[PDB]
RNA sequence: UCUCCAGGCAUACGCGUAUAACAACUCGGAUAACCAUUGUUAGUUAAUCAGAAUAGGCAAUAAUCACACUAUAAAUCACCUAUAACUUCUCUGUUAACCCAACACCGGAAUGCCUAAAGGAAAGAUCCAAAAAGAUAAAAGGAACUCGGCAAACAAGAACCCCGCCUGUUUACCAAAAACAUCACCUCUAGCAUUACAAGUAUUAGAGGCACUGCCUGCCCAGUGAUCACUUGUUCCUAGGGACUAUGACGGCUAAACGAGGGUCCAACUGUCUCUUAUCUUUAAUCAGUGAAAUUGACCUUUCAGUGAAGAGGCUGAAAUAUAAUAAUAAGACGAGAAGACCCUAUGGAGCUUAAAUUAUAUAACUUAUCUAUUUUAUAGUAUAAGUUUGAAAUUUCGGUUGGGGUGACC
RNA sequence: AACUAAUCCUAGCCCUAGCCCUACACAAAUAUAAUUAUACUAUUAUAUAAAUCAAAACAUUUAUCCACUAAAAGUAUUGGAGAAAGAAAUUCGUAAGGAGCUAUAGAACUAGUACCGCAAGGGAAAGAUGAAAGACUAAUUAAAAGUAAGAACAAGCAAAGAUUAAACCUUGUACCUUUUGCAUAAUGAACUAACUAGAAAACUUCUAACUAAAAGAAUUACAGCUAGAAACCCCGAAACCAAACGAGCUACCUAAAAACAAUUUUAUGAAUCAACUCGUCUAUGUGGCAAAAUAGUGAGAAGAUUUUUAGGUAGAGGUGAAAAGCCU
């Protein structure tokens, strides 16, 4: 990680994260299942069904990605017609 | 810094002082190994263009007198001073050449082959096929560059349509024009090969330094298995 | 002078490479100069000369940078000075021939003073200026004499 | 081994 | 171990190395290693006759010194050449061509003592 | 044998090798002089 | 004046006032006297010693007492033809005990002449201890010493084996040899000029290997008829038909000689030894002057048994015990110093080797193009580009587990 | 009741701000072996920066090294799509001082000097009276280690509890680092003075301003937003690349030179043996006379000999009768 870049003096986003994970404004992260496109001819139908899903990240993994991405990737985005509109907030959670 | 001693523009019989290179290039690095040291030697300028007319003289056959047959330290063969007209020059001496003999330099080309005594330059066309020759030259007027070592001789194999085939000492056959001039006979010091050096110090006199102490085929991919 | 990737893939080694122009030596005739020069010339220049419809047109048209040669710039000054002065040395004893050449290249005519300072480098221009302004110091004797005469003449006036 | 030394300065002390 | 800081002089070096101490040459070395002195190249001291000289090395304290006025080209011109031109101007016998009449030298060439470049020493 | 006496002084050898004229012969030698002038050295060469 | 030692005076290179007198007595000489030290003043005197005009023409015949005498390695401006100038003494080096080695260093330093006529002093005063170093002498014996006759000797003679043919050369500062070179012999490459080779040309030049020398000795040498025909062989045309085919990669070894080579043996010899001693010098010790180094947590620094990590001056249990110096010994202080040794580790290196991976306008080559000549397509070449083929080289790498290793293996 | 010593304040320096420059030093000399008054032989930078290092190796690659502030924005893009790199469009702008040093500090500097290296090059240390020295150079301090004044007195990590009493009596296995959380180990320290090593605000906590809004332009927001405070060391390789500098040592070569007595063979890389060259053996030395010597003993000594002078070959290299030997 570049903690202080020469030209600007700012932290730099890791683009390996931007191309694999989606952050919801609450703080959750979405990911795919590794191998969901690999050797599908020998996987069971139930196995394939699990792979197609989108999965969440843990507290540690979420903490890591928040260190490898900059605040710009942690803002509110008002996209019209967004298919993730309802998932950016947590409701009826006491904890 | 390194200026070759070969700076004399004008021919002269007087011996010219030499400088040896020890094998080093003009940059000071060795380009040939084993060369260094030896007795101080004086260069005696040799004329290999036998038929050279004297200044303001007609280009016709002329004779010259063999004054002396000296020993040249810069060559295997022994040179002979030849005096004719009003000039003196050094020439390579034939095996049987003796002082006081007269040799013939003849540019004239004869249609009919004429027997030639040893040492008389004649055009290759003039020489009958099979005569022993030396000091042969590739092109007329180029001086001699072949068969000029002690005891060497060349054979005039074939003269056809103004072209002559000469069997060089290495047995290589080289074709030249019949206009080329080569004197008859083998070069002197025939017994050069028979000498025995005997002592290592003798070669060190000649300038030959000691050698160093440092002590294939690719099989094709199919042939790797069998080896 | 650059680098290339062996086999044209960036995962291979980086190898030094120099690309050279296929220089050619040819003979060219300048109408304005009426002289034939032998010059090392690339095939690109030959096409440019053809597109310029003549060697003389090529030199005059091409700017200083595109030309990319000090020898060419000298030719530019020589041709420009020839046209600027209408020198009779061009094809002497044949005025008809001389007029044709000058008229054909009349478009490039420029003032004589400007033409002189064409293609010169800073050092050559500096040397040219220094020579022009070089003068031996005036004797003070004369300078005082001029002042004295003027004062005396004014007083008499 | 190494080696370095210092000078015996004249040091005139007459003030 | 050679002393770099001492001056390079002829006392140092081998026999072959030699150089002058600044003495002006007075002759020529001809062929065969023979020196031929030239009388003209030997300076000659022009010494005046001091008989009847009224000036001594030291000056009296009582004598009062004057105001220092470094001589200038203009001052010399006014003293020497200006009066001649001024009188000539009134008479009208003056022209630019004959400035030499008042002492002007067009070129220093031909003068025994050339003003510039100086061909005579102190 | 006994080392330590490598220096065999010869003024002709010294001046040819590290002299003024020798240094000025090459630009690489002239840049040796140029740096020495920058530092302030008492002697620029032999 | 006496005693004794035996490289000295110049020159060159170098050094740069260390020269000489006076005056000082801080510093330098490793201590004194005295100065080589400090300050001041001086100094080395050259027409002979030493250092620093032009254009042509043309040289076959060494040296060595050069005569004889031979040899081989083949060997040091002058004199002429013409032009130009017609009577000069300046400049610089010159001293010393000296230079290269941090030093007033038992070292290094070229030439000429000479070998004492020149140049010098091993002992500051003492004292006679051990140990150590050097010299000389030995009753009887004579290598019985020892890894070995190392060293020493009133000896310095003789033969042998091995290895290299010989003279020679090499790791400056641990190996001088059997290793390298070497003559002779053998193999490979090259048919040629104006900077090595070489101003040379196959009896030559480069590259590399190997002791040579007579003698045994490799294979290789179509088959049968007999200089002749067939059978083969090799090619084509289709199993036929034509066409064509007239001792050298190896040993013994000469065989002698020569060796500061590696081993032996005899003889003499001897303090090597049985068996050590005596005298002398040096060193030591004492008086005087001068004055280092490694080392050092602190130390008021004991013995024995026990315990402990092959381990105890210091802990545990007994014991011993006025304080300090001087000179000796080397048992301990896992005594002090060194870039020494050993096994293992590092996603630490660097040298070499290529059958490692990746490249590779070093070279050479060829192909298509560009391009200039040419002939109606054509064969030439090529200040270039794109390929293909070699590789002189460059870059980078050394998986893990198997009580070490090669082989098996295993992950 | 004091020796060694200690105290000291200004010499200069550091970072900014302003500012292009027009400091190019009588006369004489210097590119010849610089600083030598005159002719000879004439005089001229460079093809692409590499590598280290990072990628926990390394082979593509690796910010600075190598064109106005702030914002867009660490965004689009680029990348063994890894480490990492990283725009623009378009907006915005009229721009003399010290919470620095004060002689181991600040520059290396009293000086690029002394000294060291053949050269390139490397590189110091230190001073201190007063208004007056034309007032006999002051002061000032039980003050560092070290000594002296004043050696020691059975017994022991040197002390502690003590005691009438300094020592006797009792108790007590140096310190740090380090090993397992153990040392009678193993490292490091003779002692004194001075110097000598944790640094950044993405997330969090704490404290305030305003509050569906906060912020002095671009930012964030379903109680947020703004500001404050709060954080992540030192010393040390073998190496690698670039460019200079070195063949006065040494390997080799070129040129110009020099030395070799006597004796016997003969007519010589033959013999005996000095000068001279070398360096087999033993002994001494071992911070030595010596960073390779001395005493003896040995090898060659007309030759492939030794020596002198000047020049040439330079590190991807040179040289090598090959020891991976030499090249200060
Ligand atoms: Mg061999
Ligand atoms: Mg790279
Ligand atoms: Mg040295
Ligand atoms: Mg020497
Ligand atoms: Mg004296
Ligand atoms: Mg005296
Ligand atoms: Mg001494
Ligand atoms: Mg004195
Ligand atoms: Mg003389
Ligand atoms: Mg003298
Ligand atoms: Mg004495
Ligand atoms: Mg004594
Ligand atoms: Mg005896
Ligand atoms: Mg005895
Ligand atoms: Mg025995
Ligand atoms: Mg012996
Ligand atoms: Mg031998
Ligand atoms: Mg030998
Ligand atoms: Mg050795
Ligand atoms: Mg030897
Ligand atoms: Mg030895
Ligand atoms: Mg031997
Ligand atoms: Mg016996
Ligand atoms: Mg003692
Ligand atoms: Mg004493
Ligand atoms: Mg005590
Ligand atoms: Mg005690
Ligand atoms: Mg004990
Ligand atoms: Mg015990
Ligand atoms: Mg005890
Ligand atoms: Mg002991
Ligand atoms: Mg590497
Ligand atoms: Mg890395
Ligand atoms: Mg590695
Ligand atoms: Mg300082
Ligand atoms: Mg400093
Ligand atoms: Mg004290
Ligand atoms: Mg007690
Ligand atoms: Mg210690
Ligand atoms: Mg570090
Ligand atoms: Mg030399
Ligand atoms: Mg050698
Ligand atoms: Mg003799
Ligand atoms: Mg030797
Ligand atoms: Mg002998
Ligand atoms: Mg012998
Ligand atoms: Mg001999
Ligand atoms: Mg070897
Ligand atoms: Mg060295």
């Amino acid at each position: 990680l570049t903690y202080c870049s020469t030209r600007k003096g700012k932290r730099k986003t890791v683009k390996s994260v931007v191309h694999r994970f989606l952050r919801l404004h609450s703080g959750l992260w979405l990911r795919r299942k590794a191998g969901y496109k690999k050797k599908l001819w020998k996987k069971s139908t139930a196995r394939k069904k699990r792979l197609r899903e989108f999965v969440f990240c843990s507290k540690t993994q979420s903490k890591l990605l928040d260190k490898m991405t900059t605040s710009f990737w942690k803002r509110r985005n008002w996209y019209a017609g967004d298919p993730y509109q309802m998932y950016h907030d947590r409701t009826n959670l006491r904890v | 810094k390194f200026v070759s001693w070969k700076s004399r523009t004008k021919y002269t019989v007087k011996p010219v002082k030499m400088r040896k290179s020890g094998g080093r290039d003009h940059t000071g690095r060795i380009r040939v190994h084993g060369i260094g040291g030896g007795h101080k030697q004086n260069y005696r300028m040799i004329d290999f263009l036998r038929f050279r007319p004297e200044k303001e003289k007609a280009p016709e056959p002329f004779e010259e007198k063999v004054v002396v047959v000296r020993y040249d330290p810069c060559r295997s063969a022994d040179i002979a001073l030849v005096a004719g007209g009003s000039r003196k020059r050094w020439i390579i001496a034939t095996e049987n050449m003796k002082a006081g003999d007269t040799i013939l330099n003849s540019n004239h080309i004869g249609r009919m082959a004429v027997a030639a005594q040893e040492g008389d330059a004649h055009p290759l066309g003039a020489l009958p096929v099979g005569t022993l020759i030396n000091n042969v030259e590739s092109e007329p007027g180029r001086g001699a560059q072949y068969i000029r070592a002690a005891g060497t001789c060349g054979v005039l194999l074939r003269k056809v349509n103004g072209t002559a085939i000469i069997q060089l000492p290495s047995k290589r056959q080289m074709q030249v024009l019949e206009s080329c001039t080569a004197t008859v006979g083998r070069v002197s010091n025939v017994n050069h090969n028979q000498r025995v050096i005997g002592k290592a110090g003798r070669n060190r006199w000649l300038g030959k330094r000691p050698n160093s102490g440092l002590w294939k085929i690719r099989p094709l991919p199919p042939m790797k298995s069998y080896v | 002078l650059g680098y290339r990737y062996a086999n044209n893939d960036k995962l291979s080694k980086r190898v030094k490479k120099v690309w050279k122009p296929q220089l050619f030596t040819r003979e060219l005739y300048s109408e304005i100069l009426d002289k034939k020069f032998t010059v090392t010339v690339t095939m690109r220049t030959l096409d440019l000369i053809d597109e310029a419809y003549g060697f003389d047109f090529y030199i005059l048209k091409t700017p200083k940078e595109d030309l990319g040669s000090k020898f060419g710039m000298d030719l530019k000054r020589g041709m420009l000075l020839r046209l600027a002065r209408q020198d009779p040395h061009l094809h002497p004893e044949n005025p008809e021939r001389r007029a044709a050449i000058y008229d054909k290249y009349r478009s490039f005519v420029i003032p004589e003073a400007e033409a002189e300072w064409v293609g010169l480098t800073l050092e050559e221009a500096l040397e040219k200026q220094r020579l022009l302004e070089e003068k031996d110091p005036v004797p003070l004797f004369k300078v005082y004499v001029e002042e004295l005469v003027q004062r005396l003449q004014e007083q008499v006036l | 081994t190494k080696s370095r030394f210092r000078p015996p300065t004249p040091e005139p002390k007459y003030k | 171990g050679a002393d770099r800081m001492s001056k390079w002089t002829s006392k140092r070096g081998p026999r072959t190395f030699t150089k002058s101490r600044g003495a002006k040459k007075t002759g020529i070395y001809t062929s065969d290693r023979k020196f031929v002195q030239i009388k003209e190249m030997v300076p000659e001291f022009v010494v005046p006759d001091l008989t009847g000289f009224k000036l001594k090395p030291y000056v009296n304290y009582r004598a009062p010194a004057g105001i220092d006025t470094p001589l200038t080209a203009k001052a010399l011109f006014q003293e020497t050449v200006a009066p001649a031109i001024e009188k000539d101007f009134k008479e009208g016998t003056f022209d630019a061509n004959n400035l030499e009449k008042y002492g002007f030298e067009p070129t220093q060439e031909g003068k025994l003592f050339q003003l510039y470049p100086k061909n005579f020493p102190r | 044998r006994a080392r330590g006496n490598e220096y065999q002084p010869s003024n002709i050898k010294r001046k040819h090798k590290h002299g003024w004229v020798r240094r000025l012969s090459t630009p690489a030698g002239v840049q040796v002089i140029l740096r020495r002038m920058l530092k302030g050295r008492k002697s620029l060469s032999h």
